[PDB]
């Protein structure tokens, strides 16, 4: 029914403590709530709480945006014989996203407590926490949150007047970022390389050590005892339908106040930015391309970010994706070929190189796009190149070869003429 | 372009071209040419037989 | 150079089935040794096998 | 661009498998502790928390620190071979005492990081990936650290220093030389990552425990 | 109230914390599960 | 039974439950390209040169290591596959040495006669190539890196049908190397068996080097009697 989004209440965001003025420990965690009424969470069942994720049409936080209820229902096939388990993603690794570092720092209680809700509703045996180990006074944070958490009984013996038992344990990564994704998670738990495995079979059925387990992102098990709590309908309410609920918005870059909000669903990416980044740089004059959904997903130029808003299938419309919801602007007054090769380089200094395609291709766009940069090739390449991403992107093992294919396809796509006018002024330089 | 009697050519620096592919033995519509092969002292890939039979090339 | 004197050193033939090549040597005089054709016999792969939980099948690295 | 780092080990005077190297015993408790995080029968999956703690114990990772680790999980020691050389956090050659890291992803360098990369350069006269003399800084280029809105930053020994400018890392170098440990955050007094004068978000108090709990719980 | 930062506890963090916590909890903790063998290369 | 029906380019095939697309593939009486999957070693996945189309389906799937499903229609001689096998060849090829004259799996090499039959008939790669420095594992096994394709072959072999674990990949991303780290000999009864399953003269017999070429050779069809296996 609603048209308009970009208004939400301060008493209706979801991390009330996100910016860290508060206390983040058990007391300031009880004082905004957390860890209410949980044990009746725990006592209504995980059918209940399953069906709540659902109707509730929340998507994972991760990027993808897989519906999170039908994950959790396709975890809950009854016991097989093995433990079960709940890993929590919070490896953070794509370029211009802290969303879940700051929900982590300032902020542990509500992902403990989403960490247990997850694993009642699929019978996780304990929770497992993959935080990035660059992150160390983060993961100091999680880890005497969890201790305040087992002196108050809130997780471990029976966690509640519940009978259920429940362990939350944190791991720790070392600067992986293809470790992120959840089958190289994995891989990395089990103490060998982050090398991503192939699907099927999928992470429910053999997952960490070979048992039946579920990954999530650090946002989707944060929110979802609120959810709980508060109800599936509410969330429901927010934005479009098939988008609904708020996001976590980071805004990076060329903007006067770079900052990180959580705001309604459906923002205009022009009002996100004047509401809260304080404006672009210059004016919304200024402003030649924005990256809506971090490193991963491909860029757009002024005119179809002037109306465009903040959801998967509007912004997938715009043929690029809300990914993870990082905003990354870029004015008239920088080399946008230098960013895009940047990036590209990032993604061959990431790539594990366990699949011949994203390995040998992408080294081949970082040497494409370095020669780019200085115009020292030819306007026929520029297909060719084209063609590169084209025959990279589908045939991967994960989805690190797509995210290095798509930033390459979407910078041609909008700025073909500025390569080839680079290209014309080598060639008349060196004639 | 004029096909005369063959020979064996080296690189400037002294040493002699053929690495024994045997590319031409295999290609040899003839027969002529008869290769073998092994390491040598300091370990390169050369010839130890190179016969070829004029009187059954074709040139 | 390597010398010989059975003009039949070279000669291979084709046939479709065992029992053409049989009865063209019954039928050219020549006495034959026949052998069964090895076939790889089928083989049970499973990726999920690779991470097992509680078998020995478990990889060490991929 | 390209890396620079080999990943074939040669024996060394100061690196071979005879090199010293041992756990002190408080370091055998966590190492303990670590391997019954895990279920039983699968030990192996403490490969990176042990390498670690060796490495924090120790600076770097010599080859006998990697054969240790791989003789007290029981492992064979090519698999830690493998995670330490995969992972970049591992550091199996000597590093300074203090290892700044400069994120120059495209984030941080669309808001002028080479800047405070070339005054890292003027100030303590050593190259992108060289150390200094005395053993004292380490100087290496890293991607993204997972502070894109406080950039530029910078990552020295587990400390996060985040919107810098020049002058800023002057002090913080200046500083570190001193003696004393300057304090972890983001310059400019900005306090984690809200507009600098925007304050759009949370400001009035959050509401109290239940305030909106549907009917039937 | 807001103004006032409240996370300055990390501020003064050694290198052995995340461990030592670690080690505080693993008296916390449920027998872990038994695969049935010792490794999977027994 | 419980045999279930699929299809390979429609025409009908009862197979196992579990059988993947290759085997099924094979039942019909063709050949999946391959690189890293071996019928005797476990399932790896990364040469993706057995990527192929299922009909009515928008993504390739990886024949060696996907199962089938019941009423799928396996389309080999796609346009899609054989576009996903000219991609994946260019990919392998991109970064390969010119060494086919000195190699000695010349004419027996699994890499040319793919590109021969699947890949395309010219480069489009103007780059410089990578070179990395070889290894010593023994007399037995002459070791030339560069030629590698990392399909890990030696490593799955050397792990489970030889129970050693010496071989093994260190690094990440283009310089990911196989090897064994340290200077160390791969020795065991069955060690000359990774020279076999090679696909490339990355790991070749070291006594028998530069003597021969395949096609010249005659072959002899007779039994061991260096033990009492036979
Ligand atoms: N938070 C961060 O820093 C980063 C986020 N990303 C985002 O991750 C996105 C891609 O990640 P993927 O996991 O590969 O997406 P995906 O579509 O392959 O799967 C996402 C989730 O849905 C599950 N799933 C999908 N299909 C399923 C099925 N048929 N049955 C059971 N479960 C199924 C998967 O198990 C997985 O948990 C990217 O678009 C990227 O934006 C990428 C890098 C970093
Ligand atoms: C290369 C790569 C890196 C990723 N890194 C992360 C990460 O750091 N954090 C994260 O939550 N998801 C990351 N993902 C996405 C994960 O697949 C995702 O977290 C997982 O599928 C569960 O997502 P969900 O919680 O939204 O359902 C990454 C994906 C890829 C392909
Ligand atoms: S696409 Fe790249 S990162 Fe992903 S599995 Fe293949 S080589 Fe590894
Ligand atoms: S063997 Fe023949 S084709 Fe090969 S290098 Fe020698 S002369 Fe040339
Ligand atoms: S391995 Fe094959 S393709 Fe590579 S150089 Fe040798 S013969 Fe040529
Ligand atoms: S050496 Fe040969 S078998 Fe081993 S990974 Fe390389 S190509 Fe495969
Ligand atoms: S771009 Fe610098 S921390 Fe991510
Ligand atoms: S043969 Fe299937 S990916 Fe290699
Ligand atoms: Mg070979």
């Amino acid at each position: 029914k609603k048209t308009s989004f970009g208004s939400l209440k301060d008493e209706d965001r979801i991390f009330t403590n996100l910016y860290g003025r508060h206390d983040w420990r058990l007391k300031g965690a009880q004082s905004r709530g957390d860890w209410y009424k949980t044990k009746e969470i725990l006592l209504k069942g995980p059918d209940w709480i399953l069906g709540e994720v659902k109707t509730s049409g929340l998507r994972g936080r991760g990027g993808a945006g897989f519906p999170t209820g039908l994950k959790w229902s396709f975890m809950n096939k009854p016991s097989d014989g093995r433990p079960k388990y709940l890993v929590v993603n919070a490896d953070e690794g794509e370029p211009g996203t802290c969303k879940d570092r700051e929900i982590i720092r300032h902020d542990p209680h509500k992902l403990v407590e989403g960490c247990l809700v997850g694993g009642r509703a699929m019978g996780a045996r304990a929770a497992y926490i993959y935080i990035r180990g660059e992150f160390y006074n983060e993961a100091s944070n999680l880890q005497v949150a969890i201790r305040e958490a087992y002196e108050a009984g809130l997780i471990g013996k029976n966690a509640c007047g519940s009978g259920y038992d429940f362990d939350v344990f944190v791991v720790r990564g070392a600067g992986a970022y293809i470790c992120g994704e959840e089958t190289a998670l994995i891989e990395s738990i089990e103490g060998k390389q982050g090398k991503p495995r192939l699907k099927p079979p999928f992470p429910a059925d053999v997952g960490v050590f070979g048992c039946p387990t579920t990954v999530a992102n650090v946002e989707t098990v944060a929110v979802s005892p609120t959810i709980c709590r508060r109800g599936g309908a509410w969330f429901a309410s927010f934005g479009r339908e098939r988008n609904s609920g708020t996001k976590l918005f980071n805004i990076s870059g060329h903007v006067n106040h770079p900052c990180t909000v959580e705001e309604e669903m459906s923002v205009p990416l022009k009002e996100l930015i004047e509401k809260h980044a304080g404006g672009v740089i210059g004016g919304w004059d200024n402003l030649l391309a924005v990256i809506p959904g971090g490193s991963s997903t491909p860029l757009i130029p002024k005119s179809v970010c002037e109306t465009v808003l903040m959801d998967f299938d509007a912004l997938v419309q715009a043929q690029t994706g809300l990914g993870t919801a990082a905003v990354i602007v870029m004015d008239r007054s920088t080399d946008i070929v230098k960013a895009i090769a940047r990036l590209i380089e990032f993604y061959k200094h990431e790539s594990c190189g366990q699949c011949t395609p994203c390995r040998e291709g992408v080294d081949w766009m970082n040497k494409v796009m370095a020669r780019f940069v200085k115009g020292d090739a030819r306007p026929a390449e520029i297909d060719s190149l084209w063609e590169i991403s084209k025959q990279i992107e589908g045939h991967t093992i994960c989805a690190l070869g797509d995210g290095a294919a798509w930033p390459v396809q979407g910078l041609i796509r909008h700025f073909r003429p500025e390569l080839e006018e680079r290209m014309q002024q080598f060639a008349l330089q060196h004639q | 372009r004029f096909r005369g009697e063959h020979a064996l050519r080296r690189y400037p620096s002294g040493e002699e071209r053929c690495i024994a592919c045997k590319l031409c033995e295999a290609v040899c519509p003839a027969q002529a040419i008869t290769i073998e092969a092994e390491p040598r002292a300091d370990g390169s890939r050369r010839t130890t037989r190179y016969d070829i039979d004029m009187t059954k090339c074709i040139y | 150079w390597s010398s010989t004197a059975d003009p039949l050193s070279n000669l291979v033939l084709t046939f479709s089935t065992k029992e053409d090549a049989v009865a063209f040597a019954e039928k050219n005089g020549w006495s034959f040794d026949v052998e069964e054709r090895k076939v790889p016999k089928p083989k049970s792969k499973s990726y999920g096998a690779n991470f097992s939980w509680n078998k020995r099948t478990r990889v060490s690295t991929k | 661009g390209a890396g620079g780092a080999l990943f074939v080990h040669r024996d060394t005077p100061e690196n071979n498998p005879d090199t010293p190297f041992d756990f002190t015993p408080e370091n055998y408790k966590r190492i303990e502790a670590i391997v019954k995080n895990y279920p039983e029968g699968h030990k192996a999956a403490a490969v990176l928390p042990v390498l670690d703690l060796a490495q924090r114990q120790n600076g770097w990772l010599p080859i006998s620190a990697m054969n240790k680790v791989a003789e007290i999980l029981q492992v064979p020691p090519m698999r830690v071979y493998e995670v330490a050389t995969f992972y970049t956090m591992y550091n199996r050659k000597p590093v300074g005492k203090y290892h700044i890291q400069v994120c120059t992803t495209t984030p941080c360098m669309l808001r002028n990081s080479d800047s405070i990369l070339e005054a890292i350069q003027k100030k303590l006269g050593i190259k992108v990936g060289e150390t200094t003399p005395d053993k004292l800084f380490t100087l290496i280029e890293v991607e993204c650290l997972g502070a894109c809105v406080n950039a530029p930053m910078v990552q020295i020994n587990d400390n996060y220093y985040e919107d810098l400018t020049p002058k800023d890392i002057e002090e913080i170098i200046d500083e570190l030389k001193a003696g004393k440990i300057p304090k972890p955050g983001p310059r400019s007094g900005r306090f984690s990552c809200e507009p600098a004068g925007g304050l759009t978000s949370l400001t009035e108090p959050p509401k109290g425990p239940g305030f909106g709990v549907q009917a039937g719980l | 109230d807001n103004s006032t930062y409240r996370n300055l506890q990390h501020h003064e963090y050694s290198t052995y914390t995340f461990l030592d916590l670690n080690v505080e909890l693993s008296k916390f903790r449920m027998p872990q599960p038994s695969s049935g063998r010792q490794s999977p290369r027994h | 039974s419980n045999l279930i029906e699929v299809f390979v380019d429609g025409q009908s095939v009862m197979v196992e439950p579990g059988t993947t697309v290759l085997q099924a593939c094979e039942k019909v009486g063709m050949q999946i390209p391959r690189f890293c999957y071996h019928e005797r070693l476990s399932v790896a996945g990364n040469c993706r040169m057995c990527l192929v189309e299922i009909e009515k389906a928008p993504k390739v799937v990886a024949a060696c290591a996907m199962p089938v499903m019941k009423g799928w229609n396996i389309l080999t001689n796609s346009e899609k596959s054989k576009k996903a096998r000219e991609g994946v060849m260019e990919f392998l090829l991109a970064n390969h040495p010119l060494d086919c004259p000195i190699c000695d799996q010349g004419g027996e090499c699994d890499l040319q006669d793919q590109s021969m039959m699947f890949g395309s008939d010219r480069s489009r790669f103007l780059e410089g190539k990578r070179a990395v420095e070889d290894k010593n594992i023994g007399p037995l096994v002459k070791t030339i890196m560069t030629r590698c394709i990392q399909c890990t072959r030696c490593i799955r072999f050397a792990s489970e049908i030889a129970g050693v674990d010496d071989l093994g990949t260190t690094g990440r991303g283009n310089d990911m190397q196989v090897g064994t780290y340290i200077e160390k000999m791969f020795m065991s009864e069955l060690s000359g068996n990774i020279i076999d399953i090679c696909p490339v003269g990355a790991l070749t017999s070291k006594p028998y080097a530069f003597t021969a070429r395949p096609w010249e050779t005659r072959k002899t069809e007779s039994i061991d009697v260096m033990d009492a296996v036979g």
